[PDB]
């Protein structure tokens, strides 16, 4: 693994053996591509490039066959033939057929790694909300009070870990009734003495989370789990469920969970504790 | 302007390789 | 004046190679 | 008018000579 490197046709700068077939492996770390480039090109001349040649096979497909005598047009540069790969791996291979009629001096080529910008060099932007690109890599960054996410690609709110023991009690979504967060996942536990039964009622108008998609598919969701059973997961605007929810369960978790755009009012309810 | 004709023909092919040995 | 013209075709065959050696 | 354009490429390889003595 290197980061630039020389390539050079046998005997170079004298004239090349015939019946030679040498072969060069360049290699560049991961997060990096290669830009390879020629500065003197003197090969013998043929049809196809079938007789005398230099290959360059990048993955395992051709990126060019090189022969002839070549000048550069700038004489700010030397370079005749360039290739720039998107790949860390490459294969140059020269090879000389039996005879040559004149004084061919071969080739010179160098190679060094080039950064990979996976913020702007794709189709899409790895990242929820920052993409931070730097030699080698990138990593992603979220706003103030947003965590980053076991992928390592996702930004979200902590907004889990409250778990409610008392009888009798209010759960609203977070910044009620200013707008939820987006992309997170809340995740709310209501846990009870045994002989209870946890029992969840709200007001319709208390309800405004975000409409569900042509296919009624919820794209932010709350959902009620006990166990099993399970009530949800519900979306749009006013409570499109039961006004109050008997769940048959003395444990109940309730999951609130928004994709990366549009959010609403957001949700509140309560809970209490009904006997067995 | 008006475009240059299109070159000569190339250089005539190399010498082929030596024949076959003998017996 | 115009742009360069294209490139014109392949030569005439190359003369047939040497003799094979003994053996 | 414009350069004339390059010269087409070489011809094609002789074919083999004869085969040869034998020592
Ligand atoms: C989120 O906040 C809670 C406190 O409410 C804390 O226990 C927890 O470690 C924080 N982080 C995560 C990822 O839950
Ligand atoms: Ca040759
Ligand atoms: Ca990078
Ligand atoms: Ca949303
Ligand atoms: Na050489
Ligand atoms: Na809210």
């Amino acid at each position: 693994p290197t980061m630039y490197g020389e390539i050079l046709s046998p005997n170079y700068p004298q004239a090349y053996p015939s019946e030679v077939e040498k072969s060069w492996d360049i290699e560049v770390p991961e997060g990096y591509g290669i830009h390879l480039y020629f500065t003197h090109l003197d090969i013998e001349l043929s049809e196809n490039c079938a007789y005398d040649s230099v290959q360059i096979i990048s993955g395992d497909t051709e990126e060019g066959r090189l022969c002839g005598q070549r000048s550069s047009n700038n004489p700010h540069s030397p370079i005749v033939e360039e290739f720039q790969v998107p790949y860390n791996k490459l294969q140059v291979i020269f090879k000389s057929d039996f005879s040559n009629e004149e004084r061919f001096t071969g080739f010179a080529a160098y190679y060094v790694a080039t950064d990979i910008n996976e913020c702007t060099d794709f189709v899409d932007v790895p990242c929820s909300h920052f993409c931070n690109n730097f030699i080698g890599g990138y990593f992603c960054s979220c706003p103030p009070e947003y965590f980053l996410h076991d992928d390592m690609k996702n930004c979200g709110v902590n907004c889990s870990g409250d778990v409610f023991t008392a009888l009798i009690g209010e759960i609203a979504s977070p910044n009620y009734p200013k707008p939820y967060p987006e992309n997170s996942r809340c995740e709310y536990q209501i846990r009870l003495e045994k002989g209870f039964q946890v029992v969840v009622t709200l007001r319709r108008e208390d309800f405004d989370v975000e409409a569900a998609d042509s296919a009624g598919n919820c794209l932010d969701s709350l959902v009620f789990v006990a166990g099993d059973r399970q009530f949800g997961p519900y979306c749009g605007h006013g409570f499109p469920g039961p006004l109050n929810i008997e769940t048959k369960s003395n444990a109940l978790d309730i999951i609130f969970q928004t994709d990366l755009t549009g959010q609403k009012k957001g949700w509140k309810l309560r809970y209490h504790g009904d006997p067995m | 302007g008006p475009p240059g004709p299109p070159g000569p023909p190339g250089p005539p092919g190399k010498l082929g390789p030596p024949g076959p040995p003998g017996p």
